[PDB]
């Protein structure tokens, strides 16, 4: 055997274990997710408070990408920033040619093709992180997932990390439940109640949460950050849903 | 030099003077301008002629390999786009001007190009220093639905207004016709009007009139 | 064992060695110590030397006059990086006439290590710091790890026995937090902070080394005579 | 050279003289200065005939590329690629570009790039050598919102007095139309256009 | 400093039956200075005879780098280079310096070993084949043997004619341009024959 | 053994990583079909979609190359999009050269020869993929060319890629005995899009809704994806017959 | 990364030698034998031939006997593929002095530069060795007549007699005893061939399994000639010695 | 990133093999069975065709190659690996020779510039040996006409007549009995389809056979008159009905 | 290009390659040098396994680098000519910067240098 040493080598199977034993990384991360909406996306995610020492608020994980797409990740935190870096050169030289802002699916493809090639060759390593992402375009709202073959679909909801299955659940409900839509401000309390579920699978260490969004009504199609009394009423949401 | 392409019904025709200069001086008087670059397009060259015959072979070149990959007869417009391509990176330094003609799975195609590396398309072209001369006779004359026989008539009538009217051209008078359907015909002097007329005496000189001090035979043998 | 050859190679549980490795010789590393108030924030860095004949190895190093920060590990990994942070400030300080804000260090930081762990043929840094420095949104206080993880904290500590000082730290916490206005009194509870780490020796004057950063005040290092008010 | 682009209540009109001077000589009487770059995206060229022709194909095949991973550009995209080739490249070009297309969204558009590079999104533009002599009526005729038959004729008339006047402009007016119904190509001789 | 007539110089070639001559002066001088009076102008690689005028330099350079490609083309080829062949590689060698061209004027010479056929040819600087049944010219004086070819030559003349006539161009071509003369060199090639005399000219 | 996990000849003269690489093209458990008309090329491909979170709409294995050459893919699809992306570069960058469009064949030997270049050269790995290329070619009428890991390539008469394609290729086998010909002799594309739907259904023995199915279809001109409502009327005109 | 996949060919063994090279030399020794003698007034070199089929074209045929320029000329052994590679940069190389100084490549010179090449392989760039040894067979007017011999390190020695490729030991046992100081060219070929017919793993030598050549001054005064033996001309020989 | 295998990948071992060059030729063992016979006024090239499947068109796939107008080639082994060999064959041909001399290069020298090609695969880094065997038919002015092999090594040989691939040694044995100096083309169009009958197991007709022959001028292929030093291409490409004739009186 | 460090340490602090460089110098052929009151002399080892041997032509043992300093050798024949041309190179261009003949302790400092660059450059043995 020998296959899993190298990355780039197909197994007898037609399999590359390196990517495999990448996506082992991403599962052992805190939990993320992405909730598309009527007329946009939102994006939520578990950060576990270690020590009382940490400072409330200012480690923030949430990153945006030009100024109307949002990106999120579980894995390795430095990957997922890497990954963010060149997301944030793709969406530059594609405005600095063709005016318009980039879309989401052509985006999505530019991050895709890049993790790709992170599989193509032994002198480099596959990322560690699965990365949800989306945002608002002239094309409407678009919510995706991308994995660290280069894999990647667009998605009604989206979860990854350490309580992926437990999330994904409440996902599945909540797209039975509402055939019609979901609407932006009822999906930032979901999100929040979703976290606070999927943190059942975490429960040594007490947690902080941290969502985003981006809506063509409420944020004018931008990707902004959930705070103050917007964010306390979606964990005092969270809070009673538990109890 | 004077070079034209005239359409007609079943394909295309092209046409060329014979006359080759060093500024005022005739180098040769029979030289060919009609330059082939697949077997059915055909390339008229005007310009620094260095140039057109370098351009030339090397877009003659890379269309058979490009041919030869791809399985299909070459397009006029792939020598067109190539030559061009070519032309424009230099920004004119490379002095060409040529007319591009022949026939290929899309049809009949005529077109000209530029030293810098602009084309145009037509029906009837012409190019080089009698240029004027011969688009004098082909504004006269021209008409839709041309037969063969009449382009070559038209096309070698608008070569004869550069050789006689223009000083740059002279001699005879090339011609190949590229028909839809058949096999290209280069006609290598189609026209030899500027005959030279017998000498008045001949100067064939006495043995031994010229003086010499050495003699000796030379080894080119291994 | 047989995925701890280079860092290009993920194990089979998803852990990467090399990098983990790389983590191992910051615990071999002397103790420092870090913690901030609202006004002012310290570093406490205690010195190792090779024997008495020896000097004590120098611990702390200043970036720019508001940013700098204390090493643990691999010194000459410690002089790249912080050459980088010191480049990266005076980029700003030049180009956009902008005192560098200590989050963005830390970014770029995080960045920069992470490059290592994902390439043939390179190895990752075998260092870590604590980064100290007063920006327009007040004090700051962050801890860079190797694996290219960055955080923000209120007080820690790393290196060798820096899990004494770390719980002293946690406990503190609503104390030092609110010494403001008092550079003297944030230092001797960052002194005393480091005293829980000590085995066997103890504090002298050639052995302590603090650093300070605040609101009227530069980044300005501490050795010799200078530190034996606080002993 | 004589060209222009027209918005108008369906969509928008491109027009333009055939005339290719070298020096004082007609190179070519029926030469073709309206160029497609994608299906309702069409552009006039003015200037050096081989730089925006050289930039013209350049930019056929980046759209060209841009449909097949995003969709069909927008005509403010295709603007775009013009500008960012000559304005990266002034030192070594000459040419006047007006770009114009159709989008079902934001109906027509025109755009211009002078030569330094620049843009500038207008109702209507002129460009070209004989564009100097029709600055006066263009601006007198123009109106908003016209129909199909009315921006012809505005076209026409302003692309005959520019004819008339300038040496370097003549031939047949081409013109091509941009609707949601599609692209139609009209031609229009001396003859017809002269005795206006 | 116009590089083709610094040096001075000429050559000239013809065709015969069944023959081919080709012919060159000796003189090499910087301007009005005449220095060397023994500088010939034609080389051969096998039975392919090669004459070079212009920039002297570029002359002894072109030889040289000739002589490198016609060896290596033997050994690879296993047979002495032809004269069409050879005409061919001149000009792809000197249209690879386009924008940086040797300043000559060579003339390619010499009979196909295997057709029997007469072969001649001229080259511009930069690469440009002039093929001709009749005759070539080239150097300083080119207007002046353009003159004498043109009146003098006739079809199918036999060695020992080809030679008085070839002889007569470039003497009365050469007396006629202050850079070429003192001295000439003509030789006469037959299928498997190759005669050089050296001519008697006036010495200024 | 460091002769399998690199593209070196082994003692008995085979490359191993190019084997295994065809083993990951059925890593996805899809089946493809394409067949030839006489003015048209159909292709059609199974569309599996299990999870309930996922946007149907976005999941698909067919990829518009340029306007008139179609592409699905067989295998993972990191690798399918690596393929796409390319031969859509590829295909944009011959019209500006060569001026005019890329044909199926001359594509498909592009394609091929880069694969070949995977198998030879150590540090690029093999992509996982079968690549099948259509077009109504305007020189050479309808065409199916297909490639694979190996760098191999030829056209078709018709043929079918996936685990069960050996199924559906002797069903086709087996018609083209009984008709004589080279091609569905039917005049309309939406008939030879049910002739492939149909000899489907027979070889797989499984019956399909308007979601578990994706088609695309080339004609004079341009190459064109059906939507779910397009498939649904031409599933209701073969049940009712 | 690609390190597990390296076969480190320019390292030493324990024992100080050079893996690659001896192995090199190892597969040397099963090509077809080739032998260079030198005389007072000329050079021979013969040659076997590889198993020849009855099929192969003989006449129009080079796979042991090069020509480097008119004065000098190599035998080889091993690959021949690779010794081409090293052939054509060695004809050009004698082009380069040629153009440089007006005087043909001194043949020292030219065996030198060669060499240097192949033990480049031996030292830096992580490549195989080149599979081949040659015998240089050439003139000039320092030295006169020469014979050198390199092999894949990059070593190359002068003889008067030399063998290289299958049964060298036996074959230059022969040559050391019949060999003479005061020998002419027609003697050489005479012991070039009888040396060949002894040491063959073949049943009997033919015309059809050989290759042949010398370089005299059998021309007409003070000039070198290369003489490359067609088919006719090797059966003609070989009958004039009594082996056939 | 980037290329980090910058050494040979093709050793010696310590008995003194090349093993990747012995591998490639088992590679071409296992290979269909092609063949080459040389005539007085001729050459003639060929193969089976290899159907991998009955709906593929066996005719778009084209194991029997024009290199030059002159000069055909055919191979046993990797077809792959043939298909970027011609593709640079044809490429160097021109770069190397025609650009320079103005005519198209002789069979030995085209053969030669294939081998360097071939033999750089086997000691470059980073690359696997060719898994082909090449057969090159040609002609040419000075040397008449000529048939050479060319192996993965990169080392090639003339021949009068061979065969390479999967019944070689069946196939050279039959030829020698037939082979003389006095053949016409004719005859060894005759000799080479009743060789390739042997290793033939299924079908034998021309749409399962695929000939060429290097022969006489064809003006009628050439595509243009005038010009009358230019007289056309020696290789032709025999038809699946001009095949079919020739098996009637086998 | 082809970057593998095949000079490295091991467990007990050896460079190995080094080490295996110095078993081919202890393989050649022996070679001795005394220095006099007034004189150097150098004395060659030939082995005498060849016979047949051409002496005019073959390589001597003893190079000169100019034409007051010698260099003889012991080890790989085909290794020697690469320092004797890089010492014979770097002869001259003293001679041409410096305007004097080098040293003999500075041709020696050179050589010795450019044998240590090849045990800590990649790619290299
Ligand atoms: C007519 C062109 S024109 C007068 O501009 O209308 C012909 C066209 C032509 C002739 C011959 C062929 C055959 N390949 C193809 C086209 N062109 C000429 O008469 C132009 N003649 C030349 O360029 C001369 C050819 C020599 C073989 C006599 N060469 C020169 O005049 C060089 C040009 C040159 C010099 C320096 C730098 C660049 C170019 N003059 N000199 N010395
Ligand atoms: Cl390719």
């Amino acid at each position: 055997t020998g296959y899993d040493l190298s990355n780039s080598v197909f197994s007898p199977d037609g399999r590359n274990f390196q990517v495999e034993y990448a996506v082992k990384a991403v599962e052992n991360g805190t939990t993320s997710i992405g909730i598309k909406c009527n007329d946009g996306v939102v994006f939520a995610v578990e950060k576990l408070i270690t020590s009382k020492l940490l400072v409330p608020q200012k480690n923030v994980k949430i990153q945006v990408v030009d100024r109307h797409i949002g990106c999120v990740y579980s894995g390795l935190i430095p990957d997922g920033r890497h990954l963010v870096n060149r997301g944030r050169e793709e969406a530059a030289s594609f405005k600095k040619l063709y005016k318009t802002p980039i879309p989401i699916p052509a985006f999505a493809d530019r991050l895709g093709q890049y993790v790709q090639a992170h599989t193509l060759y032994n002198s480099v390593r596959p990322f560690g992180v699965s990365t949800i992402f989306g945002g608002v375009d002239k094309n409407g709202a678009h919510l995706y997932m991308l994995e660290p073959s280069g894999s990647y679909w667009g998605y009604k909801g989206a979860a990854t990390g350490k309580g992926r299955q437990s999330a994904k659940a409440e996902l599945e409900k909540l797209v039975d439940h509402h055939p019609e839509g979901l609407s932006a401000r009822e999906a930032v309390k979901q999100a929040a109640k979703i976290i606070y579920l999927a943190h059942e699978d975490n429960k040594e260490k007490d947690f902080e949460l941290e969502i985003s969004w981006c809506s063509l009504s409420e944020t004018n199609g931008l990707h902004k950050f959930v705070k103050g009394d917007l964010l306390q009423e979606a964990i005092d949401f969270a809070q009673k849903e538990i109890n | 030099t004077t070079i034209v392409g005239v359409k007609f019904n079943n394909g295309v025709v092209i046409a060329a003077d014979t006359r080759s200069t060093q500024g005022p001086i005739v180098a040769d008087k029979n030289c060919a301008k009609l330059h082939r670059i697949s077997p059915k397009i055909w390339c008229a060259g005007a310009g620094t002629a260095a140039d057109t015959e370098a351009v030339t072979q090397l877009i003659g070149s890379n269309i058979e390999l490009h041919s030869l990959y791809t399985s299909r007869e070459p397009r006029v417009v792939s020598a067109l786009q190539m030559l061009k391509q070519h032309l424009f990176k230099y920004q004119g330094h490379i002095g060409a001007y040529l007319i591009v003609a022949g026939v290929d799975p899309t049809g009949s195609h005529l077109f000209s190009i530029h030293a810098h590396g602009s084309t145009d398309v037509g029906y009837y072209l012409s190019l080089g220093s009698g240029s004027l001369a011969a688009m004098a006779v082909l504004e006269s004359h021209w008409k839709q639905d041309l037969t063969k026989e009449e382009a070559i008539k038209l096309a070698s009538d608008a070569i004869q207004a550069g050789i006689w009217n223009d000083l740059g051209s002279g001699s005879n008078v090339d011609v190949c016709v590229m028909e839809i359907g058949k096999d290209a015909e280069y006609l290598r002097n189609y026209l030899t009007p500027n005959v030279r007329e017998e000498k008045q005496k001949s100067y064939k000189f006495p043995r031994g009139t010229t003086a010499v001090l050495k003699e000796s035979i030379v080894n080119i043998c291994d | 064992n047989n995925y701890d050859g280079d860092t290009v190679t993920f194990s089979p549980t998803g852990r990467l060695f090399q990098v983990e490795y790389a983590l191992e010789a910051i615990k071999q590393g002397s103790v420092t110590v870090g913690l901030r108030s609202n006004t002012h924030a310290v570093l406490v860095a205690l010195k190792r030397n090779a024997d008495e004949l020896s000097s004590y190895q120098k611990k702390i190093i200043k970036c720019d006059e508001h940013m700098g920060l204390s090493l643990a590990g691999l010194a000459p990994d410690a002089r790249v990086l912080s050459n980088y942070l010191r480049q990266q400030c005076n980029y700003s300080s030049l180009v956009f006439n902008r005192k560098l804000a200590v989050e963005r260090a830390g970014h770029l930081l995080c960045d920069k290590a992470q490059k290592n762990t994902q390439s043939y043929g390179g190895r990752p840094y075998g260092v870590g710091l604590l980064i100290i420095g007063y920006d327009k949104s007040g004090a700051h206080l962050l801890e860079f790890q190797p694996s290219g993880n960055v955080t923000e904290l209120y007080g820690t500590a790393i290196g060798a026995r820096s899990q004494g000082a770390k719980t002293y730290l946690e406990r503190t916490l609503d104390t030092f937090i609110k010494i403001d206005g008092n550079p003297d009194e944030l230092i001797k509870a960052g002194v005393e902070a480091i005293s829980q780490s000590l085995r066997d020796e103890s504090l002298t004057v050639d052995n302590l080394s603090i650093a300070i950063v605040g609101k009227d005040t530069p980044f300005t290092i501490y050795d010799g005579e200078a530190v034996a008010k606080y002993i | 050279t004589s060209i222009m682009a027209v918005t108008f209540k369906d969509g928008v009109i491109l027009g333009a003289d055939s005339r290719t001077t070298t020096g004082a000589y007609i190179a070519n009487r029926v030469t073709d200065k309206l160029t497609r770059v994608h299906d309702k995206i069409w552009c006039c060229r003015s200037g050096s005939a081989a730089d925006t022709q050289a930039i013209a194909d350049i930019v056929q095949y980046h759209l060209e590329l841009y449909t097949s991973q995003y969709g069909t550009p927008s005509t403010e995209t295709a603007a775009s690629v013009f500008k960012e080739l000559c304005y990266e490249n002034k030192d070594n070009l000459t040419a006047g570009i007006i770009v114009a297309g159709y989008d079902d969204k934001n109906k027509g558009e025109v755009y211009t790039i002078p030569l330094g590079g620049s843009v500038h999104k207008l109702p209507y533009a002129i460009a070209g050598s004989g564009s100097t002599f029709i600055y006066g009526y263009c601006d007198k005729n123009f109106r908003e919102n016209m129909s199909k038959e009315e921006t012809v004729d505005f076209i026409k008339h302003s692309l005959s007095q520019a004819i008339k006047w300038d040496g370097s402009s003549g031939g047949v007016i081409r013109m091509v139309v941009l609707t949601a119904a599609g692209v139609e190509r009209l031609i229009f001789y001396p003859d017809e256009y002269e005795q206006l | 400093s116009d590089p083709s007539s610094i040096n001075g110089g000429i050559v000239v070639a013809m065709t015969g039956k069944d023959c081919v001559a080709i012919a060159c002066d000796l003189r090499l001088g910087s301007q009005s200075l005449g220095v060397s009076n023994k500088f010939e102008k034609i080389f051969h690689y096998g039975h392919v005879f090669l004459g070079i005028t212009g920039l002297a330099t570029d002359v002894t350079t072109l030889n040289e780098m000739f002589r490198y490609k016609t060896n290596l083309y033997k050994l690879k080829e296993e047979r002495a280079i032809e004269p069409e062949t050879f005409t061919q590689l001149v000009s792809s060698s000197l249209y690879e310096r386009r924008f940086g061209p040797y300043f000559v004027g060579p003339v390619v010479a010499g009979i196909n070993s295997k057709s029997g056929k007469p072969f001649i040819a001229g080259f511009d600087l930069i690469g440009c084949i002039d093929e001709a049944k009749d005759f070539i010219v080239s150097g300083t004086a080119s207007d002046q043997l353009f003159g004498m070819c043109e009146s003098l030559y006739e079809p199918n003349l036999e060695p020992e004619d080809l030679f008085e006539t070839i002889s007569q161009a470039l003497l009365n071509a050469a007396d006629r341009d202050a850079l070429s003369g003192w001295g000439a060199v003509v030789y006469i090639i037959k299928k498997d024959e190759v005669v050089k005399r050296y001519l008697k000219m006036r010495q200024d | 053994g460091y002769d399998r996990h690199i593209t070196i000849f082994s003692p008995e003269g085979r490359l191993y990583q190019v084997e295994y690489a065809f083993k990951a093209t059925n890593q996805t458990n899809i089946n493809s079909l394409a067949v030839r008309g006489k003015d048209c090329t159909v292709v059609i491909s199974q569309k599996k979609v299990p999870d309930k979170l996922l946007d149907p709409t976005t999941v698909s294995y067919i990829f518009c190359i340029s306007r008139t050459i179609g592409m699905v893919v067989n295998g993972p699809i990191p690798d399918a999009r690596n393929a796409a992306l390319r031969a859509k570069a590829e295909a944009a960058e011959f019209r500006y050269k060569y001026g005019y469009d890329m044909p199926c064949d001359v594509l498909a030997k592009r394609m091929a020869n880069l694969s070949q270049i995977y198998t030879q050269r150590a540090y690029m790995r093999p992509l996982g993929v079968i690549l099948t290329f259509v077009s109504v070619d305007e020189e050479l009428g309808p065409s199916i060319y297909k490639t694979d890991p190996a760098g191999y390539y030829v056209g078709y008469k018709a043929t079918a890629t996936g685990p069960k394609q050996q199924e559906i290729t002797t069903n086709l086998e087996n018609h083209f005995k009984k008709s004589k010909i080279d091609h569905i002799n039917e005049e309309s594309w939406e008939k030879v899009v049910e002739f492939a739907i149909t000899h489907m259904i027979d070889a797989l023995g499984t019956e399909f809704s308007k979601n578990d199915l994706e088609v695309g279809v080339a004609t004079k001109d341009k190459f064109f994806t059906l939507s779910a409502e397009n498939i649904e009327e031409r599933l209701v005109a073969i049940a009712e017959q | 990364g690609s390190r597990r996949y390296d076969s480190r060919t320019t390292i030493f063994s324990p024992e100080g030698r050079l893996y690659q090279v001896e192995y090199a030399l190892e597969s040397i020794s099963h090509a077809g034998t080739a032998i260079g003698i030198m005389a007072s007034d000329g050079i021979v070199l013969a040659a076997e031939r590889k198993v020849t089929s009855t099929l192969l074209e003989q006449d129009t045929s080079t796979e042991k006997l090069y020509k480097l320029n008119d004065k000098i000329a190599v035998a080889v052994a091993g690959l021949t593929a690779d010794a081409e590679i090293l052939i054509n940069t060695a004809r050009i190389h004698a082009q380069n002095y040629l153009k440089t100084y007006n005087e043909d490549i001194p043949v020292e010179i030219l065996v030198r530069r060669l060499s240097d090449i192949k033990q480049g392989y031996t030292q830096h760039g992580g490549l195989r060795p080149f599979g081949v040894s040659f015998i240089y067979a050439g003139y000039d007017d320092r030295y006169g007549y020469q014979l050198y011999t390199s092999n894949p390190s990059g070593n190359y020695t002068g003889w008067k007699a030399i063998s290289v490729g299958a049964n060298t030991s036996a074959a230059q046992t022969l040559l050391q005893m019949d060999y003479k100081d005061d020998m002419k060219v027609d003697d050489a070929i005479e012991l070039a061939l009888k040396t060949l017919s002894k040491t063959t793993d073949s049943s009997a030598l033919t015309y059809d399994r050989l290759e042949f050549a010398t370089i005299r001054k059998g021309a007409n005064d003070g000039e070198v000639y290369q003489k490359i033996f067609k088919p006719q001309e090797i059966k003609d020989i070989l009958v004039k010695t009594g082996i056939t | 990133m980037t290329d980090r295998y910058s050494f040979s990948l093709t050793t010696f071992s310590p008995s003194g093999k090349l093993g990747q060059i012995d591998y490639a030729l088992t590679a071409v063992k296992q290979g269909v069975t092609s063949l080459g016979i040389k005539a007085t006024n001729g050459v003639v090239i060929a193969t089976e065709k290899k159907s991998s499947s009955p709906l593929a068109m066996s005719e778009t796939l084209s194991k029997v190659s024009l290199l030059t107008p002159d000069i055909g080639a055919v191979y046993s082994g990797m077809g792959p690996d043939y298909r970027v060999l011609v593709d640079k064959s044809r490429k160097v041909a021109h770069t190397s020779y025609k650009r320079i001399y103005g005519e198209y290069p002789p069979t030995k020298l085209l053969v030669s510039e294939v081998a360097k090609i071939m033999q750089e695969a086997t000691q470059s880094g980073g690359v696997r040996p060719f898994g082909v065997s090449l057969l090159i038919a040609g002609h040419d002015e000075f040397n008449g006409f000529s048939l050479y092999q060319v192996d993965p090594s990169g080392s090639y040989f003339p021949w009068k007549a061979t065969a390479i691939g999967k019944g070689s040694v069946a196939a050279k044995t039959f030829l020698e009995k037939r082979w003389n100096d006095e053949l016409e083309l004719e005859d060894a169009i005759h000799i080479a389809l009743l060789t390739l009958k042997e290793s033939v197991e299924g079908e034998f007709n021309g749409d399962t056979i695929e000939l060429a022959i290097i022969g006489d001028e064809n003006p009628d292929l050439l595509g243009y008159t005038g010009i009358p030093t230019d007289k056309g291409p020696r290789f032709r490409k025999l038809t699946s009905q001009e095949i079919n004739d020739r098996l009637e009186a086998l | 290009g082809y970057d593998r460090a095949l000079s490295i340490f091991s467990p007990d602090g050896h460079i190995f390659q080094v080490e295996y460089a110095l078993e081919a110098v202890k393989r050649g052929t022996c070679a001795v040098g005394v220095k006099g009151k007034n004189c150097v002399v150098l004395g060659c080892e030939r082995r005498s396994t060849l016979k047949l041997q051409d002496t005019r032509i073959t390589p001597s043992k003893v190079s000169k680098i100019d034409s007051h300093v010698v260099l003889s050798f012991s080890g790989l024949n085909a290794d020697s000519r690469i320092l004797i041309e890089k010492a014979r190179v770097e002869a001259q261009s003293h001679r041409l910067t410096l305007e004097d003949p080098v040293t003999v302790e500075y041709l020696t400092r050179y050589v010795a240098g450019v044998q240590q660059r090849y045990t800590q450059s990649g790619g290299v043995r």
